């Protein structure tokens, strides 16, 4: 409130350090970013969020990154800063295959970008950087995982999470629609898609508005791959005729 | 030293205020005793040196001056030692 | 007014908000006008050059530069920015050129460049970099076009515009840019967009043209776009 | 993760060095068989004339480091290639920043620089040949970082009697064609194959196979 | 500090093959791109650790596959930058374009120093003759059997003969 | 005397003691300069247990060899009197038994069967992966006697855990 | 002793070449230029990333004349791609001069 | 008033900066620590179990050493540095004495970051405060504290976090002995004094137990709920 | 009254080109306790007068073999300064062989004293020191005042009254020079006697005193060394 914000390195009265919080913030201006464990596999619906009609189209993906064979994850926050971050994931992910020649891990991974985030945040004449990734993958320890770290470093861990704008909506409407042990992968994107059409009100999903990987395991191999345009729009469909078949049976 | 024990389930072997620097010299902590440890560290650390090259006993005076100029560092300290010793060998 | 996050570029405003990468891009938005234009058969790096006195030397600093044989650019805002960043590229394309033998891709001398801005937006002591580039170039027989911005993030484009009524450039390659649109008029769509961000009279010696084919990029003589002034009206 | 405190660095990486040394001692005496290094040991040769410089390598040891300067290599291959590389690079980015073309005077003092800082230890016997704005050169790199820009330069195995042939041979200020015979005649000597002369002108048993493990990957 | 490996180039189609008594030389770097490293076991194992490290960041970042070329490009700087105190390592980089699946080979040394033919490249400390025996043994085009048997028994003059052809990669251990 | 038989489910090494554990179904065999031996034992040893109570769970028999591999190319890298060749035996949980050689230069192999010749050969002559514990131990008592004509307390590495088998 | 005649050569390679450089300037222009380039070299490192990052050091440098220049330092061993690092707290400890 | 800087005093006596680091340490949640004989117990406060959320990520408990654990209240992210820099350290520690360190070692060290952390304005003090407890070695079970000031003091049973002055006040009262007389007592204490401290029980108590010989054990959440269901019929007892 | 900006920083300038935590620093040896040191043709003789139970401070020092200082401010630079003036003199003895000259001795201290005025992130020494010694051109008195500029004196005082006692040295400031030794140490208490209040007079444990001379090296003497001087002292 004015005061002990200065620096991130100072604390206020109650014990609170308001840059960390004010990081957060900027999360929340960012855009939704979704991501649902599931037996199948593990899901990242996120918000395109390029709806400019000069816009390109030359890279992967905008919200949803890859860090190794066994490893993807989205961004909400500081673009600029999500850029370092990811990069940075990506080369402690092999800084730990090389060593020990096995996949990093995902709570490892996170661990340690947390890490980068919160030493970022512990010494004064730096910014927190200010983005939230939402992690997922695979390992020989506790299977799927889904992951998600803040600015301030402290990650949780998830069955289904929300980052970006709407974020509470989001979590609350997909504990309301979530069940433990039960989700399969299809499920997921049908949840995933429903909590996207009923948080994003700016514009009804066109599939362009939406970005959704998925990460699933065949023949022992993570397969890390984004949905189609054609598979979004399947899922978008999906959604829409069950939902104007359940307003036809309400009457 | 009036030691101040907070809580009655409080060990007071952990609250000692007076400790030992050498078997000669011994002193009474009094004030921020986080800083005390690194001072009296030291004042231990240099009376180990001399017993070890001269084969001797520190004076008083030469311990409490040692850790005095581990002391003068502020301004090591960003802040002014905030705890006072009674270097009494 | 949130004075005190207006002033310190480490600190996030109550709202989470970077204000000097905001008045940075400010400045971005307050210089010249700077339009780039990704054809079918190359791409167009045109702007406003402020050279327009007489005494002002021809053969002196050049608004679009080239990187690499296959890469160029052009800004927006601060040139002395403009011209270290431009030595960064250069020497990181050097770098990746060493290293593979091959011609470093415009997405990665892109990266890299605004991973350096980013760096300097980053830590406090320093500025936000009060420039935006306007890099293009040419790969796999496929034409490029990016927008690197202070707060060092970077987007691809098809058309867009710099410096000022951006918007309205933009605007204006929205309602004139089609993807299949070839060089060679494209060209002309990107004079048409900076003679509708203009100030004063279009001449030869107020624009600078690059233009980057399968050929590679090429700083426009005045000729050139004489030529194609000529050709506009 | 720990025992690591001081930053990461670049350069070369001299910690091999010393195993490296111990165990040549070890194979020296039982085992030999190490890796050894590709060389140029080739003859190298160069001329300058009037209108230009013109160079000879029967190998190509010729090596663009602009569009006009070239330079030949002798010695050790992987060291003459990254070295012309490197000063290749170096005189790109100047050019880039003066618009101009770089000059063998400045290739000449970068290849120089660079290798006495190297004190030798990376073989690049070159024969640096170019034109630029104040005309043509033909400077002598040498491993150590030394240069002499005289008329004609030959090294390499039979650079001897192309030095012998360009002394007897040679006249102040020839021609191109006479230029690029003289150097094919000096390099020839050094053979005694096909040269690539660079002319630089300034106006320009059925073995039983029983297969055991085979496995197939469909892709 | 034993091992040997060599290539050879056919239509559409590349071997690399390399002989067994005991370490790895045949390492995949890429989808249908090999390497050959040839020498002592250890130095073999850390170069190729490390390169495919590189490589992972590579393709990574880059979201393409490394050719083959750019992989002899960054073994070559990978080897240079150990240039005092060298690897004793030959790499032999053998495979299809990723992109264009062109057969392609090359041999580099101790420092890396690029070597590209293509007829057939050979590393090792009998190196020489085997290429000789090659020489006298290989010829122009081959399919994919063919090219199998002519690195096989110049190699043999077991042997892991991996013939990377675009339709898929066959490995055959002869002997 | 470092002879090991990998096996179905276990590692019969056989130490001349050498054998220091590392972690749980970790068990690394070091032989070389006395000095230099246990020093990298102890170092490997306290590194494992980091990562073991760090993570919340071990390093695999082959992680472990990996990284301990690492490790001692670097120790003889920066010193060369640094002699020192392994032999580590270890179960994992999904991948069974993993037995592994390793000189001192540092190059990891997974081996059926090791010793750190004469040893060896005997292995060569009679091995098979369908082997038993009791089998195992004959054949280290043959290898034991061949090397003789020209001690072997041996442990095993078993989905259980370590144990401690009659010395041979 | 070291691992090779150039080790130290090359460890220290721009120390020495800043040493000459301030011997000359000192015996040449006087003690006011070595001052003002160390002040501006001093200056530009206090203000970068944190250790465990790479920094670009552009303005760095820029004033030191090699923004341009490539050297075998800048493409052999890329600091950027590390195969080996430490714990950020660590490592910004080890710079502040803590351990 | 003199609370933006940890360098500078005020005319008090105090540096309000680590008094504030303190008071984020009270935000935290509950920790509750009981030493006893042949036992040791971390009860935590497990109250915001949230939905779609793993108690495996989470947790306050954490071990230092073989025979040393400990339990934080307050930021995260600094406890888990405080964590990892301590597990290093006691490996270093058993790498050059060869011997398991002592609790009071760990918590030696732990304060010593603290105090590091506190010297200067460029660094901020670590807002976590830690119970570490374990056995020294020759099997004297011991209960230790951590504050951001940087100084260490060993207890017999203390509390922290929120609501820590009613905890420890619980513990004042039924510490004695004959809580201590067994192992299942001092579970018992310490799921008293928790829910003293948090409404319910088992499903929100995060409990830990090491015994003499044995290493950390976190009990499931059934245990607890044993435990707890044996407090309750002890209270309809009396 | 608008000196607040410009007073709380030593590396900026007031708008009358002032540095006021120069003088600020000035005024804190003011306020340290007063010393005398005044010197004959043979001897520089130091008096200073110290602060119940508990011992006194040494404001009276031995730096060096033949140089000996007094101390009228802040302690702990004043620490600092003797620790480096022993260092140069043990350096300039140990490689010169050399014992070291007073004068120069008196210019390095005011160099390192001029270091952290224009220096930011430090303060002054905020320390006087009275530098006796004596050596190849004669006993040296000298007076190094906290802002780095130092003067040489016949006789000085510096500290809290101790103008009476400068006043006192002025009326008499020929005389020290064809004086014995025990003449100019009771000179020099009785200048010290100035500053005390006119109820006080000199005792033994407020009294130390430092002597250098021609063939005497510097020694501190105590309470029952001081005596024999105070013994005979003029009222």
């Amino acid at each position: 409130s004015r005061r002990y914000d200065s620096r991130t390195t100072i604390f206020s009265p109650e014990g609170r350090l308001y840059q960390v919080e004010y990081a957060m913030e900027a999360i929340g201006h960012a855009g939704t970013c979704l991501g649902i464990l599931a037996n199948d596999g593990v899901l990242l619906a996120a918000e395109r969020r390029n709806i400019h009609k000069l816009l390109d189209e030359v890279f992967f993906s905008e919200k949803i990154y890859k860090l190794n064979e066994d490893m993807a994850c989205s961004v909400a926050g500081i673009t600029s800063d999500a850029n370092v971050l990811t990069n940075e994931l990506r080369l402690i992910a092999q800084r730990y295959l090389l060593q020990y020649q096995e996949p990093i891990p995902c709570e490892q991974l996170v661990t340690a970008l947390c890490d980068i985030k919160q030493a970022y945040t512990q010494f004064g004449g730096k910014r927190p950087f200010g983005v939230s990734l939402l992690y997922i993958g695979w390992d020989k320890h506790y299977g799927f995982q889904l992951y998600q770290s803040d600015p301030s470093g402290n990650y949780g861990g998830w069955k289904a999470t929300c980052i970006g704008n709407n974020s509470a909506a989001a979590v609350s409407m997909l504990k309301q629609d979530y069940k433990e042990g039960e989700m399969t992968l299809k499920s997921a994107l049908a949840l995933a898609i429903k909590v996207l059409n009923k948080t994003m009100d700016v514009s009804k999903l066109s599939a362009e508005k939406v970005e959704i990987a998925t990460l699933t395991r065949e023949n022992g191999k993570t397969v890390i791959r984004v949905l189609k345009q054609k598979e979004v729009e399947q899922l978008i469909k999906k959604h829409e005729e069950e939902e104007a078949k359940a307003e036809r049976e309400k009457k | 030293v009036e030691k101040r024990i907070t809580s009655p389930l409080m060990e007071p072997s952990s609250i000692e205020k007076i400790v030992e620097i050498d078997a000669h010299i011994g002193c009474a902590m009094s004030g921020l005793i986080a800083d005390a440890k690194t001072l009296i560290d030291k004042a231990r650390v240099e009376t180990q040196n001399h017993w070890f090259t001269y084969n001797e006993t520190m004076t008083v005076e030469s311990v409490t001056q040692a850790v005095s100029n581990l002391a003068l560092q502020f301004g090591a300290m960003s802040r002014p030692f905030g705890v006072a010793l009674l270097f009494g060998g | 007014a949130e004075r005190g996050y207006s002033f310190s570029l480490t600190t996030f405003s109550p709202s989470g908000k970077l204000v000097q990468i905001e008045y940075a891009l400010a400045a971005v938005a307050g210089g010249a006008p700077s339009v780039g234009i990704k054809a079918a058969n190359g791409v167009v790096l045109a702007t406003e050059k402020k050279q327009k006195s007489i005494l002002y030397d021809e053969r002196s600093v050049h608004k679009v530069e080239p990187i690499t044989k296959h890469i160029g650019l052009v800004y927006s805002g601060m040139g002395p920015d403009y011209r270290v960043l431009v030595h960064r590229a250069r020497k990181l394309a050097q770098q990746y050129y060493l290293v593979y033998q091959e011609p470093i891709p415009t997405a990665q001398l892109v990266q890299r460049v605004a991973s350096v801005m980013q760096e300097y937006t980053q830590s406090g002591g320093v500025r936000p970099f009060g420039v935006s580039l306007l890099i293009c170039g040419w790969n796999e027989g496929r034409p490029y076009l990016f927008q690197s911005d202070p707060s060092g993030a970077y987007f691809a484009w098809k058309a867009t515009a710099m410096g000022k009524n951006y918007v309205n450039g933009k605007t204006f390659l929205e309602k004139r840019y089609n993807e299949d649109l070839e060089l060679e008029d494209a060209i002309h769509t990107a004079i048409l967009t900076l003679k509708e961000s203009f100030e004063g009279q279009m001449t030869e010696d107020n624009i600078e043209v690059g233009i980057c084919n399968e050929a590679g990029f090429r700083r426009l003589t005045p000729t050139e776009v004489k030529d194609y002034l000529a050709a506009i009206a | 993760a720990v025992s690591v405190y001081a930053p990461p660095v670049g350069g070369f990486s001299f910690d091999n060095c010393r195993r490296n040394a111990v165990l040549e001692a070890d194979f020296a005496k039982r085992g030999y068989k190490l890796p050894k290094v590709r060389k140029t040991g080739t003859t190298i040769a160069g001329v300058v004339y009037k209108d230009g410089i013109v160079l000879g390598a029967d190998t190509s040891k010729i090596h663009f480091i602009s569009p006009n300067i070239y330079c030949c290599g002798a010695g050790t291959a992987a060291d003459t290639d990254m070295t012309t590389q490197l000063i290749s690079s170096n005189l790109e980015l100047h050019s880039l920043s003066t618009g101009r073309l770089p000059r063998v005077v400045t290739a000449n003092r970068m290849l120089k620089q660079m290798l006495f800082r190297y004190q030798g230890y990376i073989g690049a016997a070159l024969v640096l040949g170019g034109v630029d704005v104040t005309g043509p050169h033909l400077y002598s790199i040498y491993p150590h970082g030394s240069t002499d820009k005289l008329p004609y330069v030959t090294m390499g195995s039979g650079s001897l009697a192309a030095m012998a042939v360009f002394e007897d041979k040679f006249r102040p200020d020839m021609e191109e064609e006479e230029a690029k015979n003289l150097v094919s005649e000096a390099i020839a000597a050094g053979i005694f194959s096909n040269i690539d002369l660079c002319v630089i002108s300034k106006n320009k048993e059925k073995g039983t196979t029983a297969v055991l493990t085979e496995k197939i990957t469909p892709l | 500090n034993g091992g040997a490996v060599m290539a050879m180039k056919g239509k559409n189609c590349v071997a690399i093959a390399a002989d067994r008594r005991d370490f790895q030389k045949i390492f995949p770097m890429g989808d249908r791109l090999y390497i050959g490293l040839a020498g002592l076991a250890t130095d073999v194992q850390t170069v190729a650790q490390r390169l495919k490290f590189r490589l992972n960041l590579y393709e990574l970042k880059e979201g393409r596959q490394i050719k083959p070329y750019t992989l002899m490009s960054m073994v070559a700087n990978l080897l240079y930058e150990k240039r005092f105190g060298p690897y004793y390592t030959e790499p032999v980089i053998a495979g299809l374009d990723p992109k264009t699946f062109k057969p392609f080979i090359c041999s580099l040394d101790l420092i890396g120093c690029p070597m590209v033919t293509d007829d057939f490249v050979v590393s090792g400390t009998c190196a020489e003759q085997m290429y000789g025996m090659c020489e006298s043994l290989w010829e122009p085009n081959m399919d994919p059997d063919h090219l199998f048997e002519t690195i096989s028994q110049a190699m043999l003059n077991g042997v892991i003969v991996h013939i990377i052809e675009k339709d898929k990669i066959t490995t055959r251990t002869l002997k | 005397y470092l002879i090991g038989i990998q096996g179905p489910d276990y590692v019969l090494v056989a130490s001349d003691d050498k054998m220091f554990k590392m972690s749980e179904k970790i068990l690394l065999l070091c032989v070389g300069e006395a000095g230099d031996t246990v020093q990298f034992a102890e170092y490997i040893q306290k590194n494992v247990q980091l990562y073991k109570m760090r993570n919340g769970y071990e390093l695999s028999p082959t992680a472990a060899a990996n990284f301990t591999r690492r490790n001692l190319a670097d120790c003889l890298r920066s010193r060369t009197p640094y002699h020192v060749n392994l032999l580590l035996a270890g179960y994992d949980e999904h991948e069974g038994p993993a037995l592994y050689y390793m000189d001192y230069l540092a190059a990891l192999a997974k081996a059926p069967f090791a010793a750190h010749f004469l040893t060896l050969s005997i292995l060569d002559r009679y091995y098979t992966p369908t082997i038993s514990r009791e089998r195992a131990v004959e054949l280290l008592r043959k290898c034991l006697e061949e090397l003789q004509k020209r001690t072997f307390s041996v442990r095993i590495i078993d989905k259980n855990g370590i144990h401690d088998l009659d010395n041979i | 002793l070291p691992s090779h005649p150039l080790e130290l050569s090359e460890k220290n390679f721009q120390l020495n070449q800043d040493k000459m450089n301030f011997s000359t300037l000192r015996n040449i222009q006087g003690l006011f230029a070595p001052l003002k380039l160390q002040m501006e070299f001093k200056a530009v490192q206090q203000v970068q990333r944190l250790p465990f990052l790479s920094s670009s050091n552009l303005s760095l440098d820029v004033l030191r004349g090699n923004d341009e220049t490539i050297g075998f330092e800048d493409i052999l061993n890329d600091p950027s791609q590390s195969e080996v690092m430490g714990e950020p707290h660590l490592m910004v400890e080890y710079k502040l001069g803590l351990l | 008033s003199y609370d933006r800087a940890i360098t500078v005093f005020s005319p008090d006596g105090h540096l309000f900066q680590v008094e504030y680091a303190q008071e984020a340490v009270k935000k935290g949640s509950t920790a509750v620590g009981v030493r006893g004989r042949d036992i040791v117990v971390l009860g935590v406060e497990k109250k915001s179990v949230a939905k779609l959320q793993d108690e495996r990520t989470v947790r306050k408990i954490c071990a230092l050493d073989d025979n040393v654990c400990m339990a934080f209240a307050g930021l995260t992210a600094d406890a888990r540095i405080v964590i990892n820099r301590a597990r290093v350290e006691c490996q270093s520690h058993r790498l050059t004495v060869e011997d398991p360190v002592t609790v009071e070692y760990i918590t030696r060290y732990i304060a010593s970051l603290k105090q590091r952390y506190t010297q200067s304005n460029g660094r901020r003090p670590f807002g976590i405060s830690a119970l570490i407890v374990g056995f020294d070695f020759d099997g004297t079970p011991r209960l230790y504290q951590t504050d951001p000031s940087g100084t260490y003091h060993a207890w017999k049973a203390n509390a922290i976090g929120r609501g820590a002055k009613s905890v420890r006040e619980f513990l004042e009262k039924n510490y004695t002995d004959e809580a201590i007389e067994t192992d299942d007592l001092t579970i018992k204490l310490v799921i008293k004094a928790l829910l003293e401290v948090v409404q319910s029980g088992g499903k929100n108590i995060e409990l830990a137990v090491m015994r003499r010989d044995q290493s950390l054990k976190i009990l499931n959440p059934e245990e607890i709920e044993k435990y707890v269901a044996e407090i309750e019929k002890e209270k309809e007892e009396n | 009254m608008f000196r607040n900006q410009y007073d709380n920083d030593v590396t900026v300038w007031s708008p009358q080109g002032r540095i006021h935590q120069i003088e600020y620093a000035m005024e804190a040896v003011k306020q340290g306790s007063a010393t005398v040191g005044l010197k004959s043709k043979t001897h520089a003789v130091l008096v200073a007068l110290k602060r119940e139970l508990a011992a006194h401070q040494k404001k009276i020092l031995h730096v060096d073999n033949h140089i000996g200082i007094s101390i009228a401010g802040l302690t702990a630079d004043a620490r600092l300064l003797c620790n480096f003036m022993r260092q140069e003199c043990l350096d300039s003895r140990f490689v010169f062989d050399r014992p070291l000259p007073v004068s120069r001795l008196v210019s390095l201290i005011g160099s390192k004293t001029q270091i952290p005025t224009q220096r930011y992130g430090r303060r002054p020494y905020g320390v006087g020191l009275l530098i006796a010694g004596y050596d190849d051109m004669g006993p040296h008195i000298f007076q190094t005042c906290p802002s780095a500029n130092y003067f040489d004196c016949r006789a000085m005082s510096i500290g809290a009254r101790s103008q009476s006692a400068r006043t006192y040295l002025e009326r008499h400031m020929s005389e020290f020079m064809e004086c014995n030794l025990n003449e100019l140490v009771k000179h020099g208490l009785r200048a010290l006697r100035e500053t005390l209040p006119a109820e006080q007079d000199l005792t033994t444990k407020n009294v130390s005193i430092g002597i250098v001379g021609k063939d005497l090296e510097f020694t501190i003497y105590d309470d029952d060394d001081v005596s024999p001087f105070l013994e005979g002292l003029e009222e």
